């Protein structure tokens, strides 16, 4: 049938995101609409904004096809940089985890050398890719994570260019957690290729979704 | 894989300024990870002295902040230890380590929230004195039917007469170390050091295979080989 | 804000032991810790909350409830014998490392050996620098609790005496060396010259003259 999608105590942004308890039912095929909660309770465990919220809230309601898939590879595409970063906001059943569709690179050998990894979207299909950028409280820990002070992170698309820079400021503590990271998105068309170039505070992503919006 | 090695004067005079020199291989010392410095007095435990990250950012001990300055040299993957004002509680075994980088706050990965020295440095002894230092005396210990216990036998080297520590003695030039025993040195009533370098090695092979012993005292700059030969 | 250790601590071959460390500042950092056998540098044993390097065995282990960091030797072997020192750091102002005060581990399983005493009479080259200088050399005994006496022609002499303390062997074992100082026509004078080795009730005596 056409019945709509359940999230239960998930909202869209920690359903999309990966959200370690927001991991259930949610591979669905396909759905007409979108039933959440007027008050969810896990969404982004790691505080931050999320980048055109309402317009992804809209883009996700109708879709005939919904897969995900591994873009970039953990055990492949980052060598020189280390991937198993878990933060305790993100805890699932007394252990800290992470998103399962970003990944949280970081330093390895207290070197963070510039990356640079493209996608082309050989899929025929529109390809929802999601990132995030990092934003230390302090410096220190800017330069314990990524090893320059001067970071940046560069997304450029055939339909989307915007370059990132991190804002150290210490926040108020929500969580435990005195940073934020600011997750973003784009619709990578068939043929669109996606560039990533960062020296840090870049959440990179694992898993994007391959979808197309239709009944 | 990350290799470190420390270098230094080996004796330094009271109120004076010890140097040292921790050269760095396998690894980048611009790099976030703190490269340390670990003291331990003679018969004490372990004492922290400093650290730099990057090749200029350091942390020190409140106990000798007034007088302790870590340098880093990017060019030649090196950082320096400066200690002044020293005096007879700052001779000990000085070591470089490698310690892990860490977050100020509760907002980074777990990973960064650990501290360990993983990679240490051979350590080099530091004796603030005051006394100019002598070269050592190398007589040989030939052995004999007393020295033989039916198939086992022994012969060594006498380190007489240096200061300060340490002096490595080896074999043949590391081509020896089965039966090898440096015994520690004793400070005698004079002021000076004495140690002796046994090997036990059987008595079959006496007319045979040769033994030479590799004594080295840096601070004097003196390394004598001398031969090991029993006579009638 | 100090990190505290037991400053000794005994276990027998096989049997569990487990090294207690305690500080508030453990409340902030994982502990580590760092083994050190006499005459060698420390060697990392802990990441921190029971994390291994490579190369370490799996007998140690570690772990934390609160303000106390706990690092558990199961089955303890004979080269397990050394000093253990806990780390981390400050949760305070710059953060500095604190350092445990450190714990004597001893092994107490007993392969119990007799010394094996070797005593060198003066080289003739030394004998050419108007020195001389007896070597005894003692080596594989187990316990490390032993004594040392010398003769000269049977009467006993202790001026000019230095004798080591007892340390570890690499086989596990104990190692200590005695000298005795003296002009060249003390050695020529006298007939000969003994090095005595009581080692726990048992006195092993080792005699040369010159020739
Ligand atoms: C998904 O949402 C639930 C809320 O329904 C989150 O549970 C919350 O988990 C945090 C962290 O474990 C709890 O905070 C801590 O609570 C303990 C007491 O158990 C307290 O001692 C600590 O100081 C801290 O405040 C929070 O109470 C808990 N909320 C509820 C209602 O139980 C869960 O963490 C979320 N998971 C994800 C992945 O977003
Ligand atoms: C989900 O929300 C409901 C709201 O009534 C709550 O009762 C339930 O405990 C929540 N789920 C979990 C796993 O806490
Ligand atoms: C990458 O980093 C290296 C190291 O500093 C720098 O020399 C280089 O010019 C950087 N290149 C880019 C494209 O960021
Ligand atoms: C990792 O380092 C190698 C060696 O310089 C480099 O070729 C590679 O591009 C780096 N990885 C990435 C993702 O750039």
């Amino acid at each position: 049938a056409s019945a709509p999608l359940q999230l239960g105590n998930c909202s869209v942004a920690g359903w999309i995101l990966g959200n370690p308890e927001c991991e259930l039912l949610i591979s669905r095929e396909s759905w007409s609409y979108i039933v959440e909660k007027p008050n969810p309770e896990n969404g982004t465990c790691y505080p931050g904004h999320f980048a055109d919220y309402e317009e992804l809230r809209e883009q996700l309601s109708s879709v005939s096809s919904f897969e995900r898939f591994e873009i970039f590879p953990k055990e492949s595409s980052w060598p020189n940089h280390t991937t198993t970063g878990v933060s305790a906001s993100c805890s699932h059943n007394g252990e800290s985890s992470f998103y399962k569709n970003l990944l949280w690179l970081t330093g390895k050998n207290g070197l963070y050398p510039n990356l640079s990894k493209s996608y082309a979207n050989n899929k025929e299909k529109e390809v929802l890719v999601l990132w995030g950028v990092h934003h230390p409280p302090n410096i220190g820990d800017q330069r314990a994570l990524y090893h320059t002070e001067n970071a940046y992170v560069s997304v450029v698309s055939s339909h989307y260019s915007r370059k990132f820079t991190p804002e150290i400021a210490k926040r108020p503590k929500v969580r435990d957690q005195e940073g934020r990271i600011n997750y973003y998105w784009t619709l990578l068309e068939p043929g669109d290729t996606i560039i990533f170039e960062a020296n840090g505070n870049l959440i990179a992503p694992r898993y994007a979704f391959a979808l197309s919006r239709g009944f | 894989q990350v290799q470190l090695q420390e270098s230094g004067p080996g004796l330094v005079k009271p109120s004076g300024t010890l140097s040292l020199t921790c050269a760095v291989s396998g690894g980048s010392i611009s790099s976030s990870q703190w490269w340390s410095w670990v003291r331990q007095p003679p018969g004490k435990g372990l004492e922290w002295i400093g650290e730099i990250s990057h090749g200029v950012y350091t942390n020190y001990n409140p106990s000798l902040k007034s007088r302790v300055t870590i340098s880093a040299d990017k060019s030649q993957n090196q950082f320096s230890l400066n200690l002044s004002s020293v005096t007879a509680a700052d001779t000990a075994v000085y070591y470089c380590a490698r310690a892990p980088p860490y977050c100020s706050s509760a907002s980074c990965p777990d990973d960064y929230y650990y501290f360990f020295l993983d990679v240490w440095g051979k350590g080099t002894t530091v004796t603030v004195s005051g006394a100019s230092t002598k070269g050592p005396s190398v007589f040989p210990l030939a052995p004999s039917s007393k020295s033989t216990s039916g198939g086992t036998a022994a012969l060594g080297c006498l380190v007489k007469d240096y200061f300060p520590e340490p002096v490595t003695v080896s074999w043949n030039s590391g081509a020896l170390t089965s039966g090898v025993h440096t015994f520690p040195a004793v400070l005698q009533s004079s002021g000076l050091y004495s140690l002796s370098s046994v090997v036990t090695v059987p008595s079959s092979s006496l007319g045979t295979q040769t033994y030479i012993c590799n004594v080295n005292h840096k601070p004097s700059n003196t390394k004598v080989d001398k031969r090991v030969e029993p006579k009638s | 804000s100090e990190l505290t250790q037991d400053p000794a601590v005994s276990v027998a071959l096989g049997q569990t032991v487990r090294i207690t460390c305690q500080g508030d500042s453990l409340r902030g950092y994982y502990a580590s810790w760092h083994q050190q056998k006499p005459g060698q540098a420390p060697v990392l044993v802990i990441y921190g909350k029971n994390n291994r390097p490579s190369g370490i065995p799996d007998r140690f282990s570690g772990s934390r409830s609160g303000n106390t960091a706990s690092l558990t030797i199961t089955g303890a072997q004979a080269e397990d014998e050394a000093d253990y020192y806990c780390a981390s750091r400050d949760s305070s102002g710059n953060h500095p490392v604190v350092f445990g005060g450190g714990t004597k581990l001893t092994v107490l399983g007993q392969p119990k050996g007799a010394p094996s005493v070797t005593l060198f009479p003066p080289s003739s080259e030394e004998l050419q620098a108007n020195k001389a200088t007896l070597v005894c050399l003692i080596s594989d005994f187990y316990p490390g609790a032993v004594t040392v006496a010398w003769k000269a022609d049977s009467s006993p002499v202790k001026a000019g005496v230095e004798t080591t303390t007892p340390s570890k062997q690499s086989n596990n074992k104990y190692a200590a060396s005695s000298y005795l100082s003296l002009t060249p026509e003390q050695w020529k004078s006298h007939r000969s010259y003994s090095c005595q080795v009581t080692h726990e009730g048992s006195t092993v005596e080792k005699t040369v003259a010159p020739t």
